[PDB]
């Protein structure tokens, strides 16, 4: 929604699945997944940011 | 076509020698052959059906011409418990002198094999005297077996290959499985042990020729029809019964008398005969529970769909379940094989303890065997059940037909299953473990008053409750002012009491401290083999290691090095993890059966109750001290008849040990190898002449796996089934 | 009067605010188990006062010292345990459903509140038809209930007078 | 016991069983 | 500073924890051996 | 026939029970349960079950227990509407 | 009857999986069909 | 031939093409991403499935993904 | 009593287990001159073991055909001192050690540094932490009933949940 607000994940296949992260960026230059989300925990991978489209984040 | 197998054309394409082995491994997955269509893969497998049914029945016709020709059935029926069943001969041209003297055995006049099967009571108890009752029953199921194959070839001719829709009459299919294939063979079965076996049991030959002038019972269903069936119960065997002979002979043809007939140490057959009577009669009823073009009758969809409580606990109930049973074969070959598996424990442990059959439990090697036998056939079955339910859940599973389902709940609440399935499996092991060590260290020391011997107040109380006086608890049957003991007092108690209250038998046996261990570490192998199994069936759609599990298939090798590793992630591999667990829970179920019934044979129980406490008197007092007759099988200073055993008992631990060369090293090193074993051959003259049409390439990951486990399997299986014969056959215990 | 205010130290009735799935009971289900129970203990003291030192009712044999006479009631008087367990069976039929829901709160029947008025009393204008009466009903059953349970801790160590 | 005669028809409806399995396997039809 | 605060590192805390249990049941033991069972 | 609610459609009791009243399953049901339990108490619990006291009433009376139960559920089922 | 195991055993161990193995080795490389 | 799938959440950071190692994957022009670019696997015929691809991955999980199937020469890592 | 256990202060197997301990040692002790190191140890090692008979024998354990004392672990609470007692302690132990785990974690979970204060342990808060163990049944059962024990269904979890 704005950048530094939390917001809940849900994109089902996510390693960070129903949990909160802080928004870092968003495009609003079209773009089918503009928003950038961080999370505290690190995924398998080592990463702890993924891009989302606004659908797949509950706001708050 | 264009190659082996024509059911993959990937496969075919393959120009190496996985085209070969995946060729064989792929053969029974119909599923999975190019152009398959429904109705193709039902008629396929109702052909296989078939033809495994006249192979099974082509074995037992060869067990009973080989009994029959090369057997000493007559002399054993004559003295049966004395002289040793015989198998079949043994030419082998790789023999010396001295082996063949020393397997000539028995009837002898040839070398020959002792029988371990317990055929022989079995064929004996059923009312079968001579070679040729055997001879005409192995011809009876030879031709049998040859109908069953015309058959399989029939039902897949165009004009009688049966309609989609007839594999999917579920109605049809129960009725008449239930109340034709058990309750109506139940029914004929009893009819044979009241025409043919009690009367060959009390002395009177009944035969094809004259089985139709003889009735069973001197009044002749008079009773029956007039309501009078107590007089099929007047006039028991007595005690002091010959088996085989009039002596001492009755002539009642169903009786409820219970406990065991004393001179064989077995079921009474007029027992056995009221018993599958009154299981035919209850399989008929049941068999007309659902409607089939009658009117009258259950849907079973509506059942299914009908039981939702209101509570909500359940969601959305049953709904669905009969769509993904009737579509999925997987999920209904899983239930099948469950219950096998569970029906499969239930005789292993109820032939050891009510013997069915006539002067077995005096043939100590054929229980055992027959024990360890089933238990083994059981743990199969039930990873097999597991195994399919996870192939169910991989590529039959619909969620959108099964939304709020009950089944679809399962996997809302995977998380809480594994992890209270965890905890039990860790609460169990530390624990068992921690008391069995205590022991070992307190023992160690000299110590042996520290122990930590827990009684086990519960099997013991319920040992009590069917009538045990020997725990002094005074309960249920135990006391006599008991309306359960006076309610069956009259019918079966009697005979019931005076086996259990006899120490001459398997009928619950007395148990202590050792067999409460065993049982809690019988607890611990099931709930952590259980953990595995569901863990990969659970997650076998996928991980947050592999959210998209379901899309690479039931069985692959891994999703690469990537994000930590992600070696044996597939619910394939939880199998074949799981099955190390379940091996090592039945080596763990029949040592302790073997080990009690050891010391019980002997004649000194106490050395068990003494010793199972620690884990040292396992490796000793069972192990090492059995195993003497065994690996004396053959010595330099000669050898006897037990020399095959020890043979097969290394054969075993080699197969075993060469098991670990595929679990461990893996394929990369093989691949590797095999690079330079090509350029060798490549570069040889007069062997460049011969060229591979295959390119040789090393095992792949999964068929590694699935290799070393094959072979850690038959060692296991080999190495144990040497001992268990070997030391019981040498020692007589 | 403790406080004047709910009672719950262990908050036995708070539970309710965890969903649990409907595992834990709803303050209905607790509060009508609870009436339930005053009952049987306040109809249980007058039995063992009385039976304890008491002639007991005409009929066969009917001797018995209030810790032995279930048995005796049992073998004695057959017909009459059949019936005493029918009759209650039925009330419970009767009812239950209503308690059923009451574990959650769908009860739609006021706990406690049966059909059972052989003296009609519709004075009370207090919130429920004198609230202050079941208020009293429920006082002297929770006495009760303690009752019980002294005399039944008096059987084994003679707790207290 | 059993004769030459019934170990010889035993071989022959064992035979005929197997041409009946050859037949079978082929019309499962690979 | 640095020194206590390299004591408070995970492994150092659990091998002195571990090393006080493992004494003081070692003294229980010491003082009160062979305790299967509690007494009356 | 899948059911969301507190109740059951009748259509679950089949073709006949289904269009049975509540009062007439529920008589029926006590009926059954006291003709069972009867049956059930006088073989085997206040006489002794010889081979020569097989009654066949007593065997039906008993086999009507679960006819009972389950008269008692249709009744219910009936009732709630 | 006591001849027959000397014919048989050669055959069933020896001839006849030579002969087997021979068929499927042809017929797994065939190439065709 | 093993099939690569590329799907719609890639960044396009190139970093799996970089980690190909039979050059099988490459970046062609888009419109759905900040870049501009996404991955694509024009000829799978060269895939080994190492899988180099999906770790070089950062999205959350692997816009690029890889099913093994039919294996030949090629895709076996065979020499000969 | 229980399952024919014979209680150990009357077990002739019993008697004859502490006999023959004490002659092994003895006859191991005969080896050595009076008053050698040896012996002492020796004597004190039977001493030490006719005071663990002459304890157990006390104690009122049962043995079994073998001699050897028996569990009863049923519930029996004559018999509660073989497991009831020790496991309650077990449990209060171990919950101690549990509940002030947790508590920790909650404590330094709250900061930027989470990660580096668990291989580095604040050992003034970790002991302010472990000091509060004594209550954690009371402490976690208000937090159960206050809502603050477990986390709502809002966490992670896995594609088919
Ligand atoms: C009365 C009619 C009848 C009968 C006898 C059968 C019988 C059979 N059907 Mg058929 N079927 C029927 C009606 C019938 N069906 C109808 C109406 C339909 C249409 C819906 C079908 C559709 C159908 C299909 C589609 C298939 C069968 C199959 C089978 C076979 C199952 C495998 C087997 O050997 O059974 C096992 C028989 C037993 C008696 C075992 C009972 C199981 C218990 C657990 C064993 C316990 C026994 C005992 C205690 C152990 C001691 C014995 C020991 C001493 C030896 C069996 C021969 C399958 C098959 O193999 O086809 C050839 C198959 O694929 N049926
Ligand atoms: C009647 C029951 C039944 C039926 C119809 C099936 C049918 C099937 N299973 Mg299931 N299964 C069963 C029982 C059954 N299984 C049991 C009991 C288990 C537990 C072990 C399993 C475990 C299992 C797994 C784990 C998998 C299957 C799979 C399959 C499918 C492919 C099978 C295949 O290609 O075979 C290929 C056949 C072979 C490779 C032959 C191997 C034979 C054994 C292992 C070697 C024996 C060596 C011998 C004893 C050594 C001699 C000793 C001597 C040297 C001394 C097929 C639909 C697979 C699948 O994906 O299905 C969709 C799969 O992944 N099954
Ligand atoms: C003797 C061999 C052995 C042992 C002891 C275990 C033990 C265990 N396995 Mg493993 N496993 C083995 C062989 C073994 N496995 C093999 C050969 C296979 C086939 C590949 C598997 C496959 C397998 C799977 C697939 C699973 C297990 C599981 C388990 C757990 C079962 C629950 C349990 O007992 O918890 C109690 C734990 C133990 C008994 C382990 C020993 C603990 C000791 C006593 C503690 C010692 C602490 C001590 C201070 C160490 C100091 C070290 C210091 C000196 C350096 C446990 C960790 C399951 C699991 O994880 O459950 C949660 C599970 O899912 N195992
Ligand atoms: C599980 C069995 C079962 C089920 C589903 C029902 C269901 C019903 N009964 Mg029946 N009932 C039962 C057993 C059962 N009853 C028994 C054992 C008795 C005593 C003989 C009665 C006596 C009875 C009467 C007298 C009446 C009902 C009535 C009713 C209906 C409404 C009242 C009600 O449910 O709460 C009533 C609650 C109970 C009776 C408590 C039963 C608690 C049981 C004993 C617990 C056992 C279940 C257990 C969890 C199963 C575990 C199995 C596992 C170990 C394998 C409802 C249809 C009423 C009705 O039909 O009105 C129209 C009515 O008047 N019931
Ligand atoms: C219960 C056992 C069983 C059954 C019923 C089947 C059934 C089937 N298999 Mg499977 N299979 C099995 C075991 C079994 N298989 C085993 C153990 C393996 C090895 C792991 C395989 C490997 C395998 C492959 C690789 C393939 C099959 C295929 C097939 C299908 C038809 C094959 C056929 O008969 O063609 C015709 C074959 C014959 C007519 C030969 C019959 C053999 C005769 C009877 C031998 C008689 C010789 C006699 C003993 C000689 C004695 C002489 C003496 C005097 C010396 C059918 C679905 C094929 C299929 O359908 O795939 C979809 C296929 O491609 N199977
Ligand atoms: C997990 C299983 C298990 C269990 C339940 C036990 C339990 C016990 N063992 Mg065994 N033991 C085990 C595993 C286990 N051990 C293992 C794995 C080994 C090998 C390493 C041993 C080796 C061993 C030996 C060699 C001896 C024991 C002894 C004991 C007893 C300890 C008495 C004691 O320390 O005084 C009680 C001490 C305390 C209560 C101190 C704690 C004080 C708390 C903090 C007070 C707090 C207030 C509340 C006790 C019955 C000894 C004994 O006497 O047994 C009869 C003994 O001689 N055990
Ligand atoms: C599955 C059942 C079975 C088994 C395991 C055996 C096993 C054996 N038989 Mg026997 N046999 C059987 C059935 C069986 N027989 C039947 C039904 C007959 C009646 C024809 C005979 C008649 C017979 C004779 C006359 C002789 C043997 C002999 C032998 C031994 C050497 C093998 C040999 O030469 O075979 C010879 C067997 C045949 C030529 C007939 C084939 C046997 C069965 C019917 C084939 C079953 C195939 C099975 C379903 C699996 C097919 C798959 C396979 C191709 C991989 C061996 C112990 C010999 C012996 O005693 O040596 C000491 C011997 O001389 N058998
Ligand atoms: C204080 C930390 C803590 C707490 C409160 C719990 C609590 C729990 N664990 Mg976990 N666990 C922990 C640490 C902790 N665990 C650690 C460190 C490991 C790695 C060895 C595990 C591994 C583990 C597994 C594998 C399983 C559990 C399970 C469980 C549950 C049942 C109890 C049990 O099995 O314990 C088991 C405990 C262990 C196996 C090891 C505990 C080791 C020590 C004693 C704990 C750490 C203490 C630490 C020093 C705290 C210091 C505080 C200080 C700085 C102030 C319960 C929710 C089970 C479950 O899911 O149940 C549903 C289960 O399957 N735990
Ligand atoms: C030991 C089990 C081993 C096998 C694995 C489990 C398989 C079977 C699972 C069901 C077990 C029995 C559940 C009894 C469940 C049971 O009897 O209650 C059933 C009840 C739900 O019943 P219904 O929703 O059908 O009832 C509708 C209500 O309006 C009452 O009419 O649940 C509760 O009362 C609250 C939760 C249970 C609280 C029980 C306290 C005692
Ligand atoms: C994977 C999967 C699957 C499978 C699963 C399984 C495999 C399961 C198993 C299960 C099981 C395996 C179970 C078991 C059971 C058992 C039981 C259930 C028993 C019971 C018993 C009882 C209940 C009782 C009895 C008795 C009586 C009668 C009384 C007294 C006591 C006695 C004991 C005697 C499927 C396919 C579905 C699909 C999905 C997934
Ligand atoms: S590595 Fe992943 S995100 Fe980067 S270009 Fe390739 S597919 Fe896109
Ligand atoms: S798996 Fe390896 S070869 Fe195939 S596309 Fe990915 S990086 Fe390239």
């Amino acid at each position: 929604m704005d950048k530094g607000s939390k917001v809940r994940n849900l994109r089902k296949e996510s390693y960070w699945f129903n949990e909160i992260g802080t928004v870092v960026t968003i495009d609003k230059s079209g773009i089918k997944y503009p928003a950038l989300v961080r999370f505290t925990k690190v995924n398998y991978s080592g990463t702890n940011s993924t891009n989302f489209s606004l659908d797949e984040l509950q706001e708050v | 076509a264009t190659k082996f197998p024509k059911f993959s054309q990937a496969l075919a394409q393959d120009p190496t020698t996985r085209r070969i082995w995946f060729g064989i491994a792929t053969a029974h997955d119909f599923e999975t052959h190019d152009g398959m269509t429904e109705e193709k893969l039902y008629q396929k497998i109702f052909a296989s059906h078939f033809g495994h049914l006249a192979i099974i029945f082509l074995w037992t016709s060869g067990n009973l011409f080989h009994v029959a020709w090369q057997g000493n059935f007559e002399q054993w029926v004559l003295n049966p418990l004395k002289v040793k069943p015989i198998a079949h001969t043994i030419w082998d041209p790789h023999f010396g002198e001295p082996a063949i003297k020393a397997f000539t055995k028995g009837g002898a006049f040839y070398p020959v094999n002792i029988a371990y099967s317990g055929v022989y009571h079995w064929w004996y108890t059923i009312g079968m005297r001579t070679n040729n009752d055997l001879y005409l029953g192995s011809i009876g199921l030879i031709i049998l077996s040859g109908l069953l194959l015309f058959a399989g070839w029939l039902h897949l001719q165009p004009k009688f290959s049966p309609s989609l829709s007839w594999f999917k009459n579920n109605e049809s299919r129960l009725n008449h499985h239930l109340s034709g294939l058990f309750g109506v063979s139940s029914l004929a079965w009893t009819g044979h042990l009241v025409h043919v076996a009690i009367p060959e049991s009390r002395g009177t030959h009944i035969g094809w020729d004259n089985f139709l002038t003889t009735p069973p019972h001197p009044d002749g269903l008079a009773p029956f029809f007039s309501g009078n069936w107590n007089v099929y119960a007047q006039n028991p065997d007595t005690a002091q019964h010959i088996f085989g002979t009039s002596q001492g002979s009755g002539s009642a043809i169903l009786t409820f008398l219970g406990g065991f007939h004393p001179q064989t140490q077995s079921l009474w057959l007029t027992d056995m005969a009221h018993h599958h009577l009154a299981i035919a009669v209850i399989f008929i009823i049941a068999g007309h529970m659902y409607r089939t073009n009658f009117g009258i009758g259950h849907n079973m969809k509506e059942i299914l769909d009908a039981h939702r409580p209101p509570g909500g606990r359940l969601g959305a109930g049953h709904r669905g379940l009969f769509d993904t049973i009737t579509n999925s074969l997987h999920m209904q070959l899983g239930l099948a094989l469950a219950s096998l598996g569970v029906i499969t424990s239930l005789t292993a442990q109820h032939m050891y303890a009510i013997s069915p059959y006539a002067f077995m439990a005096k043939d100590f090697t054929t229980q055992a065997a027959l024990y360890t036998h089933h238990q083994y056939i059981a743990g199969f079955l039930m990873v097999g059940a597991f195994a399919h339910g996870a192939i169910f859940f991989v590529r039959d599973y619909d969620p959108e037909a099964n939304k709020n389902n009950v089944l679809a709940r399962m996997l809302e609440h995977k998380e809480a299953i594994i992890s209270h399935l965890s905890w039990v499996s860790l609460f169990l092991g530390f624990h068992t473990l921690g008391l069995y060590i205590h022991n070992d260290t307190v023992v160690a020391f000299g110590q042996p008053e520290k122990q930590i011997l827990v009684e086990p107040v519960f099997a013991q109380f319920i040992q009590a409750a069917s009538g045990k006086a020997l725990y002094g608890f005074d309960t249920l049957l135990s006391s006599s002012e008991s309306p359960a003991t006076v309610a069956g007092s009259a019918i079966w108690l009697p005979g019931w009491l005076e086996a259990i209250n006899s120490e001459k038998n398997d009928l619950f046996l007395t148990i202590g401290p050792g067999d409460f261990l065993v049982h809690h570490a019988i607890a611990l192998g099931l709930h952590t083999t259980t953990l595995i199994l569901v863990k990969g069936a659970l997650d076998a759609r996928g991980s947050k290691l592999m959210p998209d599990k379901k899309d690479f298939g039931y069985s692959f090798p891994c999703d690469g090095p990537g994000r930590g590793g992600t070696c044996d992630i597939s619910a394939w591999d939880a199998f074949y993890l799981s099955m190390f667990w379940m091996l090592n829970t039945i080596g763990w179920v029949t040592f302790y059966w073997h080990w009690k019934h050891v010391t019980i044979w002997q004649g000194n129980p106490a050395q068990f109750n003494e010793s199972s406490n620690y884990l040292m008197g396992w490796l000793r007092d069972y192990l090492w001290l059995n195993s003497s007759p065994l690996i004396n099988g053959y010595n330099p200073y000669g050898m006897n008849s037990l020399s095959v055993w020890a043979w097969m008992f290394l054969f075993g631990h080699l197969v075993w040990a060469t098991g670990f060369m595929f679990l461990i090293s893996w394929r990369g090193y093989w691949q590797e190898l095999i690079e330079t074993l090509v350029w060798a051959h490549e570069r040889t003259p007069l062997a460049n002449l011969i060229s591979w049409k295959d390119k040789p390439v090393a095992l792949s990951i999964v068929q590694a796996r699935l290799v070393g486990l094959a072979h850690f399997t038959v060692g296991y299986i080999l190495t144990y089934a040497a001992f268990v014969i070997a030391s019981t056959a040498g020692k007589f215990g | 009067e403790t406080g004047n205010e709910p009672w719950d130290p262990m908050g036995f009735s708070q539970m309710y605010k965890v969903n649990s799935l409907g595992i834990n009971p709803h303050p209905q289900w607790l509060q009508e188990s609870e009436i339930k129970h005053g009952r049987t203990a306040m109809l249980a003291f007058v039995g063992t006062l009385v039976i304890h030192a008491g002639i007991h009712i005409p009929g066969l044999d009917y001797t018995t010292d209030w810790y032995n006479s279930f048995p005796e009631f049992a073998a004695k008087n057959p017909l009459g345990l059949a019936q005493v367990m029918a009759g209650l069976t039925i009330w419970e039929g009767h009812y239950g459903t209503e308690a059923g829901l009451m574990w959650t709160g769908e009860g739609t029947r006021n706990p406690g509140e049966l059909g059972f008025d052989p003296l009609n009393l519709m004075k009370g204008k207090s919130e429920a038809d004198v609230n202050t009466m079941k208020l009293k009903e429920i006082k002297n059953g929770r006495l009760a209930m303690i009752a019980m349970a002294g005399f039944a801790s008096e059987h084994f160590i003679p707790g207290s007078v | 016991m059993v004769t030459d005669t019934q170990v010889f028809i035993a071989l022959v409806l064992a035979l005929i069983s197997a041409l009946l399995a050859i037949r079978l396997g082929t019309k499962l039809y690979v | 500073e640095n020194f206590l605060k390299y004591l408070s590192t995970a492994p150092v805390l659990l091998a002195a924890w571990m090393t006080f249990t493992a004494g003081f049941i070692i003294e229980a033991n010491r003082f009160y051996p062979d305790a299967l069972t509690f007494p009356a | 026939t899948y059911w969301e609610g507190k109740a059951p459609p009748s259509k679950v009791l089949g073709p006949v029970v289904s269009q049975i009243p509540s009062p007439a399953l529920g008589v029926i049901s006590l009926i059954c349960l006291g003709v069972g339990t009867y049956s059930v108490h006088e073989s085997n619990i206040f006489h002794t079950l010889t081979a020569d006291t097989i009654n066949p009433g007593y065997i039906i009376g008993s086999l009507l227990t679960p006819v009972a139960w389950g008269t008692h559920v249709a009744s219910w089922i009936q009732k709630q509407n | 009857a006591s001849y027959l195991p000397s014919i048989l055993v050669p055959l069933v161990g020896i001839v006849f999986p030579g002969v087997a193995m021979a068929l499927l080795f042809l017929y797994i490389e065939k190439d065709d069909i | 031939s093993h099939a690569v799938k590329i799907y719609d959440t890639c960044i396009g950071c190139t970093q799996c093409v970089r980690a190909c190692p039979t050059d099988v994957l490459e970046m062609v022009p888009w419109d759905g991403c900040k870049a501009g670019q996404i991955a694509s696997a024009p000829r799978t015929e060269d895939c080994v499935g190492c899988k180099r691809c999906e770790s070089a991955c950062p999205t959350d999980f692997l816009s690029v993904r890889v099913y093994l199937g039919g294996e030949t020469t090629r895709s076996m890592g065979l020499a000969y | 009593d229980v399952a024919g256990l014979i209680p150990c202060n009357e077990s002739p197997v019993f008697t004859k287990r502490l006999n023959a301990s004490v002659v092994k040692l003895e006859n191991r002790v005969k080896k050595y001159e009076a008053g050698s190191p040896p012996a002492l140890a020796l004597e004190q090692q039977i001493e030490r073991t006719k005071q663990r008979f002459d304890r157990y024998s006390k104690s009122g354990l049962l043995c079994g055909k073998d001699g050897l004392p028996h569990l009863i672990t049923d519930g029996r609470w004559s018999h509660s001192i073989e497991f009831v007692i020790p496991g309650l302690m077990f449990l209060y132990i171990t919950g101690w050690i549990g509940w002030v785990g947790r508590k920790y974690i909650r404590t330094v979970g709250g900061d930027t540094n989470a990660t580096e204060k668990e291989i580095i342990i604040d050992v003034p808060l970790a002991l302010k932490i472990m000091s509060t163990g004594f209550i954690w049944p009371i402490s976690a059962w208000q937090e159960y009933i206050s809502g603050t024990l477990l986390a709502d269904v809002s966490e992670i979890t896995v594609s088919p949940r």
